[PDB]
RNA sequence: GUGGGAGAGGGUGGUGGAAUUCCCGGAGUAGCGGUGAAAUGCGCAGAUACCGGGAGGAACGCCGAUGGCGAAGGCAGCCACCUGGUCCACCCGUGACGCUGAGGCGCGAAAGCGUGGGGAGCAAACCGGAUUAGAUACCCGGGUAGUCCACGCCCUAAACGAUGCGCGCUAGGUCUCUGGGUCUCCUGGGGGCCGAAGCUAACGCGUUAAGCGCGCCGCCUGGGGAGUACGGCCGCAAGGC
């Protein structure tokens, strides 16, 4: 019970996992998948294959709500965000745009030691 | 700050003759003007140290020009000191 | 006395009595802070490059004035007391510097 | 790349001190809101650092973007 | 003196957007996180990902430089106010008024101390998870002082160019910031690189001397014992000289 048919597809991709959340043109999630959603457990989650499976499973569950075309937004840089893009490229969804929304601060907060040499 | 009209007033006050700008008298005048300004601004802004150094410097220049003047013309140094109330 | 430009941006959704009221009150603020008004450019409703008070547009008033320095900030703060006023930027005037000419 | 065509070549005579003028200014920042490097603007150190300050004024006035999103990708 | 100048020099007040954290609301479901791999952790009292609203602290992306300013420490959103130093042009005024500088006084990163606030992120100590033969560590999840503000102490440092301050003299080339010009180029004033003569144990330095001179101050006299001991001074203490 949705009948959405056009929407937004967000790919949040880190070094440790991927999450595709697919939502409506308002931005409310229709569905979401991820690395752990598909079987994977450990580090194997930040693997572009896993990222494919996730974006794909997402697009599946999405056409179940009867979605056809989508606009991709990409947050994050890390292994196989591009492979998630490629999953959605032809997942059976026509992709209207692709954007890069990866946030960056104007140096508000002090990063953890892992991330130092910056502010 | 200090407007050119003001500064002019003090020069055309303290000149030895019409036309004098840089004589000792005029300088110690101007120096004193500027000093009194700066210590007014340092009454508030007790935290502004970088300007305060500049005032130490100003002060030292003043006292030197005075040391000179008093080595040359003691009566004219009495004059200056009476006018600006300095040294006491 | 010094030369400043007062940048005021208001709400675009105002009706006329409301607009004339605001400009009336900005006039009064200038008068009562001692600022002579040399020039006005009113551009008006124009698209902002990002939302301001979750508003997609903005209403543009420009003044060029000359006022005593000791009072400037007060005047600026006065102009922000109003509800319908979104930004107030007050800058000292400086003659043009034009590259490639 | 980045040495392809330089901004100040195209534009005619213009005030670099004007924060109120969008159309001139918008030229000087990238696809994102980012103010462009010297090689791309081709201005003198002085010019550049003046454009900075007037751009940042324009930004606070709500006229120019602080940042944008990257299309294509 | 007059006329111009550049600048994150300092102080006070105000404002801006990005980002994190938390809270409220909508939608949505089984994981999110994290590593070499994991586990602790958080999550069906609904997280993670996503959209909208609010709160609050802290820091200022691009410009940003090999750049600039400052005596040094050090200084970076934007605006106004207060304010210090400096550079050039004119060659107008004074007429050696100069240099250095033991004591003294003042400034003086960070950590630290006191009283009162503030407290988002980070984070000694600590609490846990791993790894290892052990692991009081490196890695992971937490977290207090603290980092922030006001006032007052403390006075150290690889507080470094490891190069005291001032003036004169001794090839050039090259890049650059900022003035003035008869604007190719010349000429002041800063920042760099290469190198004449010279210096240097060498490395190197070389009109931004570590060259050639003069003035004045600080300091050195084998290593360890030792910045220890005794004494004095300063400090609330820690401790410093
Ligand atoms: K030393
Ligand atoms: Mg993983
Ligand atoms: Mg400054
Ligand atoms: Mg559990
Ligand atoms: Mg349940
Ligand atoms: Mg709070
Ligand atoms: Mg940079
Ligand atoms: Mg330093
Ligand atoms: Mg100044
Ligand atoms: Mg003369
Ligand atoms: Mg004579
Ligand atoms: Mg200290
Ligand atoms: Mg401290
Ligand atoms: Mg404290
Ligand atoms: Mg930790
Ligand atoms: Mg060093
Ligand atoms: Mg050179
Ligand atoms: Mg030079
Ligand atoms: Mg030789
Ligand atoms: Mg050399
Ligand atoms: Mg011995
Ligand atoms: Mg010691």
């Amino acid at each position: 019970k949705r009948q959405v048919a056009s929407g937004r597809a967000y790919i949040h991709a880190s070094y440790n996992n991927t999450i595709v959340t697919i939502t409506d043109p308002d931005g409310n999630p229709i569905t979401w998948s991820s690395g752990g959603v598909i079987g994977y457990k450990g580090s194997r989650k930040g693997t572009p294959y896993a990222a494919q499976l996730a974006a794909l499973d997402a697009a599946k569950k999405a056409m179940a709500y009867g979605m056809q075309s989508v606009d991709v937004i990409v947050r994050g840089t890390g292994a196989g965000r591009e492979q998630a893009i490629r999953a959605l490229q032809a997942s059976g969804l026509q992709v209207k745009s692709i954007v890069d929304d990866t946030p960056v601060p104007h140096n508000g907060c002090r990063p953890k030691k892992k991330f130092r040499k910056a502010s | 700050p200090i407007t050119k009209e003001e500064k002019q007033k003090v020069i055309q006050e303290f000149a030895r003759f019409p036309g004098d700008t840089g004589s000792t008298e005029v300088q110690v005048a101007l120096l004193t003007l500027r000093i009194n300004r700066l210590s007014e601004h340092l009454k508030v802004h007790k935290k502004d140290h970088h300007s305060h150094r500049g005032l130490l410097m100003m002060v030292g220049q003043r006292r030197r020009l005075l040391r000179y003047l008093q080595r040359e013309d003691p009566e004219r140094y009495r004059a200056l000191i009476e006018k600006l109330g300095i040294r006491g | 006395m010094r030369r400043y430009e007062v940048n005021i941006v208001l709400n675009p959704n105002l009706d006329q009595s409301q607009l004339a009221l605001e400009k009336e009150i900005i006039q009064r603020a200038l008068e009562n802070y001692g600022a002579r008004v040399e020039k006005v450019e009113e551009l008006g409703l124009r698209r902002l490059a990002y939302p301001i008070a979750k508003d997609p547009q903005g209403y543009f008033l420009w003044y060029q004035v000359e006022m005593p320095e000791d009072r400037v900030n007060d005047l600026a703060r006065e102009l922000r007391i109003r509800d319908n006023v979104r930004r107030v930027m007050v800058v000292k005037s400086q003659e043009p510097f034009l590259a490639n000419a | 790349p980045s040495r392809k065509a330089k901004v100040k070549a195209t534009l005619g005579e213009f005030d670099l001190r004007d924060y109120r003028n969008v159309e001139v200014l918008k030229r000087f920042l990238s696809e994102t809101g980012k103010i462009l490097p010297r090689r791309r603007t081709g201005l003198s150190a002085k010019e550049q650092r003046i454009l900075a300050k007037t751009i940042k004024r324009a930004r606070i006035l709500g006229l120019l973007p602080f940042t944008e999103k990257l299309v294509r990708k």
